[PDB]
């Protein structure tokens, strides 16, 4: 998970990283700086986490490549509503004990920080508004309210 | 152990997992990669429910259900809302790349998929992207494949490389670009690919003989049935549609077949729609061919027996009991002949004194799968009884289960039962002429001429026990492999040894007989099997009759001036010109049979029969089991000109208008009595379905689907009005909706898997005590006989080392699945699959006769010098030619014969 | 909290007082989906239990329905007393507001139960119907004989075992034999109902009004005996329109169901769809939205006046005018053009759906609508002036047939008959269903008497009500959905199935297989064109009904026939005919 300026005056051990919704890990950082666009950096991330997938097991290999693909709508500024609350679900069912292994978990761990933390910038991805079926002509379609 | 779903107590067995202990209570739980048979890998995601460990506990843990074992004390809970959530998130990741394909889809109304999207309730996609695709490939005759409707739920590689033991599927790819399939395209080699239209839970793997002429689920007529195919007598699931047989589906018997059919029985149901097939009574007048009904030929061939001095009969192995039984009350006790020969007949009579009178008890093919260690003794069983083979496969397994299981693993965690049973298996030694499909996991292959592998048996049993006659002249690498197979046998705790007919020898069954005498004088539970040729057989054995020879010499001698052949072609157990000598010098032959036979230019009149769709019977499978194959449909519905009715039916009315010059048309249940009367040892086919008189609260048993579709125009072409439907007075069934087919009526005989909420062939679930386990209000079908108090003696007469002769060339049989059985090569699809007759030569004699691979031999069997193409087996013993049985001119007779001039031409 | 959650209803008064009286141990209480009190009562008990709820200090003064079900197949009997057959008595408390369901349970060999006649004299149809079709006996009964199927007829047609399709059957051939009996069979034997033919000084004659008579409305044949012009007593004979209907419910899934609960009513459609996809919904658990209710009120309400059009114009003939007759059916023509605008279909539209409707409003019904409310009040008001207001229709009218409140709720008369005669129990007020309590319109009471004049001025002003109601759903529309967002509602949206993959799954398996309601039991109760119609559905779990019961106002109106036009004239008992509003698939379905 990502962190921020007010994390950084923070003891680097398991139970410390993991009290403030972190990871030790390999205590190995990685610092970004204000110039990068974290909407970008977390779709790179997720491109990363879905094309090395095993593809065993089906929330991993099958809701990845989903987050992928509307992280490059909202990179694009092509983002539709509901897909932020999408990502939101996707995190919260792809944690611990859902998938075969930990490699989702650690995947889905970036993309709920991000949303925690910088949602501003995932708000600001959605231009167009939400269209997913196209008028069929002869039948009067059904507009749910 | 005892567990608690939603507040409600529930008693459960402690060593199963948590998945299908809530589907044996009726509980509804979302699931793809699992199988009953197969275990739990934990793939799909989809069984997942939450789980608690005290009884007041908020939170939980989404839990795997096919991976958590039911201990005693677990709370879970499957209708709560975080659980019913994921579980249609599952089933929407799912939906995300597949295609809009189900109308055009062959499992329509048959998918699992489908009902696993309608189950957790959803319907609304908000996915707008694309989907990904991938190509398909060529997988054959039978498999039609379409990877763009996989979900990656791993079944069919399980299935088929863990299960089937097949080397060809496997699964290729990346992250989301998962293949399943072969490196290239070609035919899927095993005999078990089949069973992949219904393990696949989505359309990928469909069947391409039931895509030719395709209707759907709903619209299909069902029966139970038996498949005719071979002796195994595996339970199957006719469907037809518009009066043709569309599809063979698989039926659930816990004890024979219960999940797995074979190729050959799936896909070798196309002689039924032969447009060849004679559906009227035709009698000749010289050269002119007219047409009868029922009542005109009957009072003929009456007139015409009765104006004969000895009329003989000629029955066959594979018509039911009760029309041989019909045939031999007509013909009278001495006149009645079995179509066999006289060697496949000593053979079947001492393979049923082996099985009925040998004191050993004979397992069921559920029951193969728990015996340790396996001797299989001159039958190929790969291809002629094939899922014989494959229970050889899983008792074979069940050592790494053993091993598994010894160190605290669920029985259910598959992964880990092959993780610690590395290659280590349970001893299987196979012995043929060649090699085996059974090589891949036989602890040893012995291949030798049938007198060397008899020779092998009698040293077995010799080694086992000193009592047993002895043979000498054993070279001492053969005596130490002799060793290591007794070393293997007498260590085991449930050995088996697996024989038949289809050897061609009588040795290698005295052999086998002996080797189980001799494991059960030392204190050990063994069990023996005898695979049959034809599928009612051990039927026909057990009633008895004279040879083709003496039938045949009696027509030629002049003695027997009227011959009824029922269900024979007569060339299969037979010389063709014998045949058809003995046929054109007898002054009168009606061939009853449903099939185009070569011998109906003889016959004076043919009556056509009804084959297992349309027709009701009892048949006895290899290892004494009465079971009872049910009607599928009324041929005279749509064609009302066809007078096609069944074979007893024919022969009894015969027999009566013999009599008394009256036609009578009797019922099942009437012949059923008879033979139980008569023949006392065929008792218990009374009991092996119920009468017609069965009710289940009042009403029958639905052929059909109550969505049965199209009832007021699928004969509105002939005539606008819809006549009375069929009514079936020999059975408990009709040829309507209107009828009984709940998962929870106390009956045994299943048409069809149908639940609500469940379509595909994981309906089978609700029909079952425990899921996987035996049927729900036991399985259909009883054994004809129990165990002997006491058995037979040690087999004596051990036979010669093979020597070859000079010019004379021992035939060494090679049965295929594909064109060994005499109805299935009729069939148009087998046609494109079975291999072209190659006569196959070791290669020294090959050197010695200069001849290569490629160039044709002829060869002269009984004035037919026939020519055949050369492969080479190096694993064929010198002096014998290898021919395929059952093919076309080669009967299985040929077994065991020499052959005289064989040279190139 | 819903209204289609299973209430297991402990709260109602009604069950504590029968606590108290009869104690903790004489019955159980099952708890169902369908609104309602069901209380499985012991054999022996019944007719006590039946005393104590005619006995309360607000008594359940009204028998509802009283039928039969065979629950030999039913799989899940969970929370259920052990039953091969079981009867159900479906009892209705006006002033409570407030009905019970009482279920005995019988087995398949003792299939006999007390009566129920003399507690309620409508209760003989109803157990002739339960004996014809179930094979129960009751004990006590008048004439136990069918009154479904002729008096030649084996076998009873609902138990479970009794094929449903006359294709099972053989083939209906007629011959001279066969003609012959079914003809001697339908011949009225006047000593099996001790009619006493004839007297000391002049003979009675008999007369077979229908069936085809000019004034019997349908399918109906009364044998009627006279003393010159005088009726002695009547002998109504039904039977001659049955279809069927209920085994059809057995035999149908449930979303092809749709078109058979259409033909109940050939003059009701969509008020005849109303109550059993309203039990669907409360089955599957849909609540349906704002819009989707708005359509169905506004459909009703239009068959409401075609219904009631077509009434005034019998009622006005059979009187003897044949003139207004023609303007009527013109009327009833501009309510075909609108309802072949909406739904696609005249007079049998089958469109409404499981969640909603079939397709949505077309662009313009706005228009024929207000054609249509500008066409009807001049029209009303001419038919009124040229024969409702005429001194020879009064006199042919007023004061024939006359029951008072005790009469109307002895024998089950509900709609006009019963407002008429003071009891203002309307379904469309007490029990709102399909969001009801959004319109604004008044209810017609009657002074006290049931006359024929009281009745169709009563039809006149309910009339002009849906009128109203119309005007209000005309002139205040919403804009939303045609079908619920229920996983379960059949069909799902035909663009999402066009171009979605989980839709297309959905459609396919509910069009094919049908859809898989869970196993309960759910009753919706309507106010209907020509009374009170009601549909109750049990479930087994599978995509069929289990058992499919309709509860009809003709039926109970022309069981009361007989009390009512006792000693009245045949032009007082034509009248009375024509002022029923009656249709023989209702009353035999
Ligand atoms: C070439 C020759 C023909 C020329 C064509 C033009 C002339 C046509 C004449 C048609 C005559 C029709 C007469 C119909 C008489 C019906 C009488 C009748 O039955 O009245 C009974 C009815 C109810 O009586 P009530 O007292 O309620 O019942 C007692 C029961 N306790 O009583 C009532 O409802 C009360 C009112 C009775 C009205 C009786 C009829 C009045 C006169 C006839 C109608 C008007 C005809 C046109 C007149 C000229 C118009 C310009
Ligand atoms: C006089 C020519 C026809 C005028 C228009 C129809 C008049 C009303 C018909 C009513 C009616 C209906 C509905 C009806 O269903 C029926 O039973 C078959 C009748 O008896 C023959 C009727 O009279
Ligand atoms: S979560 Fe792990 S096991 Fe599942 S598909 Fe992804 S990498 Fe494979
Ligand atoms: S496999 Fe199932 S879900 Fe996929 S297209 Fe075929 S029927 Fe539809
Ligand atoms: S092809 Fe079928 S059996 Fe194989 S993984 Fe895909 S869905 Fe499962
Ligand atoms: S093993 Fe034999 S009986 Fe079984 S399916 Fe195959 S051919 Fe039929
Ligand atoms: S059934 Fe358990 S994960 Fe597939
Ligand atoms: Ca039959």
């Amino acid at each position: 998970d990502f962190l921020t300026e007010a994390h950084l005056d923070l003891p680097m051990e398991f139970e410390s990283i993991g009290k403030a919704g972190s990871r030790l890990g390999t205590a190995l950082a990685m610092a970004v700086d204000h110039e990068i666009n974290m909407v970008s950096l977390v779709r790179n991330l997720e491109e990363f986490f879905a094309r090395e997938s095993c593809g065993w097991c089906t929330p991993c290999r099958d809701g990845l490549p989903w987050s992928v693909k509307i992280l490059r709508a909202l990179e694009r500024g092509e983002g539709q509503p509901g897909d932020i609350e999408t990502l939101e679900q996707l995190c919260r069912f792809l944690g611990p004990g859902k998938t075969f292994c930990a490699h989702a978990p650690g995947a889905v761990e970036p993309l709920q920080s991000a949303i925690k933390y910088f949602r501003e910038e995932f708000e600001a991805g959605i231009k167009q508004p939400f269209s997913n079926t196209h008028l069929i002509n002869g039948i009067q379609p059904n507009l749910l309210k | 152990a005892t567990i608690h779903v939603d507040g409600k107590e529930y008693e459960v067995n402690g060593a199963d997992n948590l998945l299908e202990a809530c589907l044996s209570l009726g509980l509804d739980i979302p699931y793809f990669c699992w199988h009953p048979a197969l275990g739990s890998v934990g793939a799909c995601r989809q069984c997942a429910v939450k789980q608690y460990q005290n009884a007041e506990d908020t939170r939980g843990r989404l839990v795997m259900s096919c991976m958590t074992p039911a201990s005693d004390g677990t709370f879970i809970s499957i209708d709560d809302e975080e659980a019913k959530q994921f579980r249609e998130s599952v089933v929407e990741w799912l939906m995300t790349n597949h295609p809009h394909d189900c109308p055009v889809c062959e499992e329509g109304g048959n998918c699992h998929l489908q009902d696993m999207t309608v189950m957790t309730g959803h319907s609304f996609r908000r996915y707008r992207f694309t989907k990904r695709t991938h190509r398909n490939q060529d997988l054959g005759p039978f498999i039609s494949h379409e990877m763009n409707r996989c979900i990656a739920c791993y079944r069919c590689v399980r299935y088929y490389k863990d299960y089937a033991g097949g080397t060809d599927l496997g699964v290729y790819g990346a992250h989301d670009n998962v293949y399943f399939g072969r490196p290239e395209d070609g035919t899927l080699e095993s005999e078990f690919s089949g069973n992949l239209v219904e393990i696949c839970p989505t359309g990928v793997f469909t069947d391409k003989t039931h895509s030719e002429r395709y209707n759907r689920k709903w619209d299909m007529q069902f029966a139970p049935s038996i498949c005719q195919q071979c002796s195994i007598g595996c339970n199957i699931s006719p469907g037809e549609r518009y009066g043709e047989l569309r599809r063979i589906e698989n039926r659930y018997n816990g004890t024979v077949n219960h999940y797995f059919l074979c190729d050959r029985g799936r896909f070798g149901y196309g002689y039924v729609n032969l447009k060849d097939r004679p559906r009227q009574p035709v009698q000749r007048r010289g050269d002119d061919f007219i047409t009868l009904n029922a009542e005109q030929a009957m009072q003929g061939a009456a007139d015409i027996l009765r104006q004969s001095k000895k009329v003989i009969g000629i029955g066959s192995p594979r018509a039911s009991v009760e029309s041989n039984f019909a045939l031999r009350e007509l013909v009278g006790e001495e006149n009645f002949y079995t179509g066999i020969a006289h060697g496949e007949q000593e053979r079947l009579q001492l393979a049923l004194k082996v099985l009925r009178e040998g004191g050993i008890y004979t397992p069921a093919l559920r029951e193969i799968e728990s015996y340790d260690a396996v001797l299989v003794l001159g039958e190929d069983v790969t291809q002629t009884g094939a899922r014989v083979a494959l229970a050889v496969r899983q008792a074979v397994k069940g050592k790494a289960r053993e091993m598994a299981a010894a160190q605290k693993v669920a029985d259910w965690q598959i992964a880990a039962i092959l993780n610690i049973g590395q290659r280590a298996k349970h001893p299987l030694f196979v012995t043929n002429v060649d090699d085996t499909r059974l090589d891949d996991i036989a602890a040893w292959t012995y291949r030798a001429p049938v007198e060397d592998q008899a020779r092998l048996g009698f040293a077995i049993a010799h080694a086992l026990d000193n009592s047993a006659p002895a043979v000498d002249g054993i070279e001492p690498e053969l005596q130490s492999k002799i060793d290591v197979i007794v070393q293997a046998l007498a260590g085991a705790k449930k050995p088996l040894i697996i024989s038949g007919t289809n050897a061609g020898s009588l040795e290698v069954i005295q052999a086998a007989a002996n080797v189980a005498k001799a494991l059960k004088g030392r204190g050990a539970d063994v069990g023996i099997t005898m695979i049959a040729r034809s599928v009612n057989s051990m039927g026909l054995g057990i009633m008895g009759g004279g040879s083709l020879e003496e039938a045949l010499t009696e027509l030629e001698t002049g003695r027997a001036d009227a011959v009824v052949v029922l269900e024979n072609d007569l060339h299969r157990h037979a010389s063709a010109t014998r045949v058809n000598a003995a046929l054109a010098k007898a002054p009168l032959v009606m061939v009853v049979d449903h099939q185009r036979t070569a011998i109906m230019e003889n016959a004076h009149l043919v009556l056509s029969a009804a084959s297992f769709a349309e027709s009701d019977g009892t048949v006895i499978n290899n290892e004494g089991r009465a079971q009872r194959f049910f009607q599928v449909y009324d041929p005279a519905y749509y064609d009302s000109k066809t007078v096609m009715l069944e074979s007893w039916r024919w022969l009894h009315s015969l027999h009566s208008t013999l009599l008394s010059r009256e036609v009578d048309w009797t019922q099942l249940d009437h012949v059923i009595d008879a033979v139980v009367a008569k023949i006392p040892e065929l008792a218990g086919i009374k009991d092996a379905a119920p009468d017609a008189t069965f009710r289940i609260r009042g009403q029958k048993l639905a052929r059909e689907p109550h969505r049965y579709s199209g009832r007021t125009a699928m004969r509105a072409n002939i005539s606008v009005h819809e006549p009375r439907q069929p009514q079936d007075i020999d059975t408990m069934f009709t040829f309507s909706m209107e009828g009984n087919n709940q998962p929870t009526a106390h009956r045994s005989q299943v048409p069809f898997a149908w639940a609500p909420g469940w379509n595909s062939p994981q309906a089978w679930n609700k029909f079952q005590d425990e899921v996987g386990g035996k049927l729900r209000f036991g399985d259909p079908g009883v054994r004809l006989f129990e165990t002997s108090e006491n058995g037979l003696d040690y087999f004596t007469s051990v036979p010669a080392r093979f020597q070859p002769q000079d010019g004379k060339w021992r035939i060494a049989p090679y049965y295929h699945l594909f064109g060994s059985d005499e109805l299935s090569q009729r069939a148009p699809v087998f046609q494109s699959r079975m291999p072209q007759p190659y006569i196959k030569l070791n290669p020294a004699d090959a050197a010695k006769l200069g001849v290569n691979a490629g160039t044709r031999v002829s060869f002269s069997y009984d004035g037919n010098t026939v020519t055949l193409p050369v492969e080479i087996a190096e694993g064929l013993t010198a002096g014998q030619v290898g021919l395929p049985m059952g093919m076309s001119g080669i009967a299985p007779v040929l077994a065991g014969a020499h052959l005289e001039d064989l040279k190139e031409a | 909290e819903p209204a289609w959650q299973t209430r297991d209803h402990l709260d109602d008064p009604v069950i504590g007082e029968l606590r108290n009286r009869f104690g903790p141990d004489a019955f159980t209480v099952q708890a169902t989906r369908t609104g309602v009190p069901v209380v499985w009562i012991k054999r022996e008990q019944l007719l006590e239990v039946g005393d104590f709820l005619k006995k309360l200090p607000k008594p359940y003064v009204m028998l509802f329905d009283l039928h039969g079900m065979d629950e030999r197949l039913r799989t899940h009997r969970e929370g259920l007393p052990a039953a091969d057959f079981s009867v159900f008595y479906h009892l209705i408390s006006i002033d409570r507001n407030r009905d019970i369901m009482l279920k005995v349970a019988l087995a398949e060999n003792d299939l006999h139960v007390p009566t129920f006649t003399k507690l309620f004299p409508n209760a003989n149809w109803y157990e002739r119907e339960t004996w014809d079709l179930f094979g129960i006996t009751f004990d006590g009964h008048p004439n136990l004989r069918r009154i479904m199927m002729p008096q030649t007829w084996k076998g009873h047609p609902l138990r479970k075992d009794y094929p449903a399709r006359a294709t099972e059957f053989s083939p209906f051939e007629l011959t001279k034999a066969k003609q012959d009996l079914e003809m001697e069979a339908l011949t009225f034997k006047p000593e099996e109902w001790g009619m006493k033919r004839g007297t000391e000084n002049e003979d009675f004659m008999f007369l077979n009004l229908g069936p085809n008579h000019p004034s019997a409305h349908g399918a109906f044949r009364i044998v009627l005996q006279l003393d010159g012009e005088e009726i002695v007593d009547c002998v109504p004979d039904i039977g001659y329109h049955h279809r069927g209907a209920e085994k059809m419910g057995e035999r149908q899934s449930w979303h092809s169901y749709i078109p058979y609960t259409d033909r109940i009513e050939y003059l009701g459609g969509c008020v005849n769809e109303m109550p059993y996809v309203l039990a669907v919904e409360k089955l599957a658990g849909i609540t349906v939205p704002d819009r989707v209710n708005v359509i169905r009120v506004m459909l009703s309400e239009l068959f409401r006046i075609n219904s009631h059009l077509l009434y005034i114009s019998t009622f006005i003939q059979d009187v003897g005018a044949m003139t207004p007759v023609f303007f009527a059916f013109t009327d009833r023509q501009k309510i075909y053009d609108l309802v072949e605008a909406i739904t696609g279909f005249r007079m049998h539209p089958a469109w409404f759906r499981i969640g909603g409707v079939a397709h949505d409003l077309p662009r313009g019904w706005d228009r024929l609508l207000r054609e249509f409310l500008d066409w009807m009040p001049k029209r009303l008001a001419s038919y009124e002036k040229a024969a409702l207001q005429n001194t020879i229709l009064k006199g042919r009218s007023q004061g024939v047939a006359a029951y008072g409140a005790k009469e109307a709720l002895e024998w089950g008369t509900t709609g006009a008959g019963l407002r008429a005669t003071g009891i203002d129990f309307d379904v469309r007020k007490a029990r709102p269903y399909s969001g009801y309590e959004n319109f604004d319109f008044e209810i017609p009471v009657g002074g006290g008497v049931s006359d024929c004049y009281t009745r169709v001025m009563l039809k006149v002003e309910e009339l002009r009500q849906s009128l109203r109601i119309l005007e209000q759903c005309l002139n205040n529309m919403p804009e939303g959905p045609f079908k619920a967002d229920h996983p379960l509602t059949t069909p799902p949206p035909k663009e999402r199935t066009l171009q979605h993959i989980e839709t297309l799954i959905t459609h396919f398996l509910q069009v094919s297989w049908g859809p898989v309601m869970p196993a309960n039991e759910s009753f919706q109760m309507i106010e209907a064109t020509k009374g009170i119609n009601s549909y109750y559905l049990t479930s087994d779990g599978s995509t069929m009904s289990y058992r499919t019961r309709i509860r009809t106002p003709s039926y109970a109106h022309l069981q009361q026939i007989p009390a009512a036009i006792r000693g009245s004239l045949v032009s007082d008992l034509i009248v009375y005919l024509g002022s029923i509003d009656f249709v023989m698939s209702d009353v035999d379905r």
